[PDB]
């Protein structure tokens, strides 16, 4: 799937490939034009590089955030920090859950029927913490939101590499 | 800690400003609001005159390192050179456009800084009276000033919790610690050595910073100062108690080994704005204010 | 003959040259075994400045004696 | 004098620089040179230019000590280069503070702080019939921001510009609401 | 910082100046006058602090003791005289033959003075009682001989019209180590004045031909009697081609100050690398007299025509010794702050 | 017999030596030459070549060029004040002029 082109910010390395993002100096986190809205729709984060010093806040956020926003800045965007799992949200503070490792399939999922939702840090089909519970109906863009100049890919093929196990999803060959 | 009342110098008719003792040990000087510095001695309160000879009030004087040469704060906003052996108006110099709270001597004593109201804290001569240097410091009279041991830096206290160390030669700002809170700074001084300041602040909390790192390390709790500038002392004859004045009739005095509530002495029926320490004796000065007019010296 | 030579800091060297050696030898030898440069090598013997192109069979040196090496500073 | 306790013992003031003194072509500058050519020179005259002083409108203002000429440049406006998210965050902080807000944006990406970081482009007062404007430039890639004037200037005379609740300008032309 | 580089105005106090010198922690200078007076200064507070009278003929050598409360001198009147700091009197007075050049405790013991005659041999003498000691002569025909002490108090180095350095032991007189000064080919050149280093064993020797020859102290001592050592740097000016009048050392023993006799200036080197460094310019048609150097501090002090004037740096100062919380920047900085966007310990205090 | 080593490098310098004292001995202005006097004048000779060159490269940096003109000799000898009074009564070749309209000409 292709990314924006306007609706983002292009300070960015937005790589050469069309299929590959990669940060620079500060969280301006670039969000793609494809926000869910109802049903089940889910894709991977793949990381083919991750340096050292390099937190990587990865979640959900809005159209109502800013393009320049830190990833768990409001109520309408959640945060996991690298540093003990401390997640920061309508500015609060919480040690709250574990890391990650370097070069794994990142990559999140929420259930919103037409609601009743499933937060849950998902990561390789495994549970990382409950996140949070309860918002309103609305649109969320994926969020890279990056320390450093990591070189991450995406996966937007229907055969995913760590999805998480037993879920109801869609192919993503429709949205793009 | 033991201290019993001796004697008691009376014969001052206003609030009692401040006494203090002389270098050597000898001569605990006096003085009050009514235009009257007396000159008593140490170990049994003896007279030996009356210095005055101005045209308005006097709140502060200071001393020689040879217990002998004076000036005096006096409020007609003006520097009067006092002596004690002979009791005449050495250098009679203006210099301010307000009133004067703090001045003090150099170790070497030739420059007279003045912490005044019009807040143009001056560096004075002493052989010929000359305006040397000018420091445009504070926003607020200036509550204590002070020098070290060698004499290279001057320290200031203000009401907007500022803390400011000057330099002698130069004459510019050096160092700035900074508070949160801002409680007028009623009365800091260096440590005996010239390696900490133990400061003042009005929240009832004694401090002492840490000069070069800028932190503090212990504090003192349990003493009622809020309304005036009660000033402060070191003890080096005995234990390493902290003498200071009271608002509620008693005498501050305790320890940073105790950092609790050990002793306090009694007897005063007003306000003790100023206390003294003795050099080499165990001789401990309070003077209260209008209410009480008269000094309880103790001693162990 | 193995004579020594003791600088001021206090350090010695073991040369096991021959009665009949150069000057530059010794250099090419001390630039091999310490890496300091040949540029300051001034020997004394007896307070005489000893000439850089010599041998040891000249100025009548006992074996086994104490010369002494004094460093010199130039660059710019 | 040691007894009357009396109020004003506090002020919340990180500056006092207000202080009793408060003593209120050839150049590279003013030439018709493109733009890097003065822009080198620019920060090497703005040191003998202008100063700060106690300011009779409000608070201090920028004022000069050597007669600026018509259209050439004064001084440099720069501190942190953040972005337009944490500036939300510092406005409540120093709403939380008492500290007023110093936030010039080059464009609608990102703002320059002049609170923590920055030099003396910070005491330019408000007015409504000014004598200095500004643009955005180039400079090898980068943008600055530069205060510029408008017609020949004085020495003594206070330095300011439209920043576009009541204001102490009292410029006949006043518009008496700054938003 | 460093060496000075700026002029820093003057103490225009007391006219016709002649010589200085400073203590070991640099906080006193004592100054001889043109009538018999020794006016002490202060750089702590810079101010005069003490004026005493000493005779009526002028004062031309000056000498702190180790403890600094003695002073010694040697003015016209052939006087030599134990001061004091606190009372200021006369205690030792005898003549000498009437030119005296130098005197200079010694520097570990305030009994032992060396007295350099200018007609005569070097005295040494002791302040317990009335002893002298006259030091032999070499040659014993010119009669023009400079001395002092070196760092430690070890040996006392001697020389002589004919450029015949001596090494003499202390106390008893043991003329162990010597040379003679390669000077050019064959031609010998006079001394004129030995000065040592207050870190180290580096000495200097200010020769006649207009150069100053840095030797090593060890070296000596290494070569022994009759040894010929080379010099560790040479320096002299070719250009106006410069007699010098007076040198000395820096604080740590690093660089070397050499005041000039015909042009009113100031040249200093290093002795590592051993180039020029600045040269300080003053006013143009004066006549040099002494220079002077602060020993933990980069002060020069240099006399000429009674006016002192003092080269200090040049503070400027800035903000943020006001607002701690500050950063007084130059051009724009782009960072953001954090990754993350949201004991008992009793010291004396009166220890000196 | 030794390495050869030119009087340049032994000084420090950038500017030829021998040039300069070949130049002074075949030039007609003394009968006898010293020794430090060509050294004295290539150190010169040194300084304001590279002064007038650091203002030069400025100004060509300033102009979005890599290589020196005629022009940025022009601007950055007529700038400065004490180049403009030793290069007073000096036509350089394709340099042109200074910006420069009265103030009574403009509306
Ligand atoms: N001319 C003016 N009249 C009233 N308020 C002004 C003003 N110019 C600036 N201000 C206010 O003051 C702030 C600028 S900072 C003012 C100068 C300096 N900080 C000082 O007082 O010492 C802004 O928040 C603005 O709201
Ligand atoms: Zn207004």
């Amino acid at each position: 799937v292709l990314l924006a082109l306007h609706d983002r910010a292009p300070q960015l390395k937005i790589s050469d490939d069309r299929l590959t993002v990669v940060g620079e100096k500060g969280y301006s986190m670039v969000r793609a034009s494809h926000g869910v809205r109802k049903g089940a729709w889910y894709f991977e984060i793949t990381v083919d590089e991750m340096p050292p010093d390099t937190a990587a806040r990865l979640g959900w956020s809005q159209p109502l955030g800013n393009l320049q926003a830190p990833l768990g800045y409001d109520k309408f965007s959640y945060s996991w920090r690298s540093k003990k799992g401390t997640k920061f949200h309508q500015s609060i503070g919480k040690h709250y859950s574990s890391g990650y490792g370097q070069g794994d399939v990142l990559g999140f999922y929420i259930n919103l029927p037409e609601p009743h939702s499933e937060i849950i840090f998902y990561k390789n089909g495994v549970n990382q913490g409950v996140a949070y519970k309860d918002i309103f109906e609305g649109v969320y863009f994926p969020a890279i939101s990056l320390y450093k100049s990591c070189t991450v890919s995406i996966n937007f093929g229907p055969c995913f590499k760590y999805p998480p196990k037993d879920l109801t999803y869609r192919p993503m060959s429709d949205m793009g | 800690p033991n201290y019993a009342l001796k004697f008691t110098l009376a014969g001052h008719t206003k609030a009692v400003s401040s006494v203090k003792f002389s270098p050597n040990g000898e001569w605990l000087a006096s003085s009050s609001a009514d235009k009257l510095i007396k000159i008593w001695g140490a170990y049994d309160g003896k007279f030996e005159k009356t210095i005055s000879g101005h045209k308005l009030g006097i709140s502060d004087v200071a001393w020689s390192s040879d217990s002998n040469l004076l000036v005096s704060a006096s409020d007609d906003k003006t520097l009067k050179i006092w002596d004690v052996s002979s009791g005449k108006c050495l250098k009679t110099l203006k210099g301010h456009s307000n009133y004067v709270f703090c001045c003090n001597f150099n170790p070497q004593s030739n420059l007279i800084v003045s912490g005044s109201f019009d807040e143009s804290v001056r560096i004075w001569d002493v052989k010929t009276g000359k305006c040397l240097k000018t420091l445009p410091a504070h926003s607020d009279p200036v509550s204590a000033v002070h020098f070290n041991r060698d004499g290279s830096l001057i320290v200031s206290s203000s009401y907007d919790g500022l803390c400011r160390i000057w330099d002698t030669a130069s004459g510019q700002c050096l160092k700035t610690l900074i508070d949160d809170d801002n409680p007028p700074v009623s009365f800091v001084k260096f440590s005996p050595n010239g390696k900490y300041i133990l400061a003042a602040t009005l929240d009832n909390t004694l401090k002492l910073w840490d000069y070069s790192k800028g932190k503090c390390l212990k504090t003192y709790t349990g003493h009622k100062n809020e309304k005036y500038c009660i000033f402060a002392n070191f003890s080096v004859t005995g234990g390493k108690w902290i003498v200071s004045g009271s608002e509620d009739n008693l005498v501050y005095i305790w320890n940073l080994q105790t950092k609790e509530i050990v002793q306090k002495l009694q007897g005063h029926t007003d306000v003790v704005i100023s206390t003294a320490c003795h050099p080499t004796e165990n001789i401990i000065a309070s003077a209260a204010l209008e209410n009480d007019k008269t000094i309880k010296l103790w001693k162990s | 003959m193995q004579i020594f030579v003791k600088t001021l800091t206090g350090k010695t060297i073991t040369l096991e040259v021959e009665p009949s050696d150069t000057i530059e030898n010794v250099k090419a030898k001390i630039q091999d075994k310490e890496g300091i440069p040949p540029d300051q090598q001034r020997l004394i013997f007896a307070g005489k400045q000893l000439e850089d192109g010599r041998t040891l069979s000249d100025y009548n040196i006992q074996k086994e004696s104490t010369l002494h090496l004094v460093l010199r500073l130039r660059g710019c | 004098a040691r007894a009357e306790v009396h109020l004003r013992k506090s002020a919340f003031d990180m500056f006092n620089f207000l202080a009793s003194k408060h003593r209120q072509a050839r150049r590279a500058t003013s030439m018709d040179l493109p733009m890097p050519m003065r822009f080198r020179h620019l920060k090497k005259t703005s040191k003998e230019a202008v100063g700060v002083y106690r300011s009779p409108i409000h608070g201090r203002g920028l004022f000069c000590k050597r007669n600026i000429d018509a259209g050439e440049m004064v001084i440099e406006y720069a501190g942190n280069v953040i972005r337009s998210i944490q500036t939300d965050k510092r406005e409540k902080y120093y709403d939380s503070k008492g500290i007023g807000c110093y936030m010039f944006r080059i464009d609608d990406s990102e703002v320059v702080d002049a609170t923590m970081h920055g030099n003396a482009a910070r005491f330019i007062n408000h007015s409504c019939e000014p004598n200095c404007y500004s643009r955005v430039i180039n400079i090898d890639g980068q943008k600055h921001i530069v205060i510029f004037a408008m017609r020949k200037i004085y020495r003594g005379e206070e330095l300011t510009y439209d920043y576009k609740l009541p204001c102490n300008c009292g410029a006949k032309k006043c518009r008496k609401f700054l938003n | 910082q460093n060496y000075p580089e700026e002029a820093d105005g003057t103490l225009d106090c007391i006219s016709m100046a002649l010589t200085c010198t400073f203590n070991r922690w640099g906080t006193l200078l004592a100054v001889g006058c043109n009538d018999g007076r020794i006016v002490i200064w202060d750089f702590l507070t810079r101010g005069i602090a003490k004026i005493i009278s000493a005779h009526i003929h002028p004062v031309c050598s000056l000498c702190w003791s180790r403890d600094g409360h003695k002073l010694v001198s040697a003015s016209t009147d052939n006087i030599v005289s134990q001061w004091d700091v606190l009372s200021g009197d006369c205690d030792q007075r005898f003549r000498f033959p009437s030119p005296i050049l130098k005197v200079q405790y010694h520097p570990r013991d305030q009994n032992k003075v060396l007295v350099c005659p200018m007609k005569s041999a070097p005295v040494m003498l002791t302040l317990s009682d009335s002893k002298h000691v006259v030091l032999p002569v070499d040659d014993d025909s010119d009669l023009n001989v400079v001395a002092s002490f070196d760092r430690r108090g070890e040996y006392i180095y001697t020389g002589n019209a004919k450029g015949k350095i001596l090494v003499l032991k202390t106390d008893s007189q043991d003329l162990v180590a010597s040379f003679r000064v390669t000077t050019g080919t064959s031609n010998t050149t006079a001394i004129k004045s030995i000065e040592f280093a207050r870190k180290g064993s580096c000495f200097l020797i200010n020769t006649a031909d207009r150069i100053i020859r840095v030797y090593d102290g060890r070296e000596i001592l290494t070569c022994g009697r009759d040894g010929e050592p080379e010099p560790m740097q040479k320096l002299q000016d070719l250009v106006n081609r410069t007699p010098w009048k007076k040198c000395c050392f820096s604080g740590d023993g690093e660089y070397i100050v050499a005041g000039s006799a015909r042009q009113h200036a100031l040249y200093i080197w290093e002795k590592s690398i051993g180039n020029l460094v600045k040269i300080l310019h003053g006013t143009r048609g004066e006549l040099l007299l002494d220079v002077a150097w602060h020993p933990v501090r980069p002060i020069i002090a240099s006399i000429s025509s009674g006016v002192v004037s003092i080269w200090a740096q040049n503070q400027v100062e800035n903000w943020s010794a006001f607002a701690p919380d500050f950063k007084e920047l130059d051009e724009n900085v782009e960072y953001e702050e954090r990754e993350s966007e949201f004991e008992d310990e009793e010291v004396d205090v009166t220890s000196v | 017999r030794a390495k050869a080593k030119t009087r340049s490098s032994r000084a420090g310098l950038q500017f030829p030596v021998g040039r300069v004292h070949r130049l002074l001995r075949k030039g007609n202005y003394a009968e006898r030459v010293g020794a430090g006097a060509p050294v004295y004048l290539a150190a010169v000779l040194e300084y304001l070549t590279a002064e007038i060159l650091e203002l030069a490269g400025n100004a060509a940096r300033d102009n979005k060029k890599t290589r020196i003109i005629p022009r940025h000799l022009q601007l950055a000898v007529r700038n400065d004040e004490e180049l403009n009074k030793l290069l007073g009564r000096v036509t350089i070749a394709q340099g042109g002029v200074l910006p420069n309209i009265q103030s009574v000409l403009l509306p």
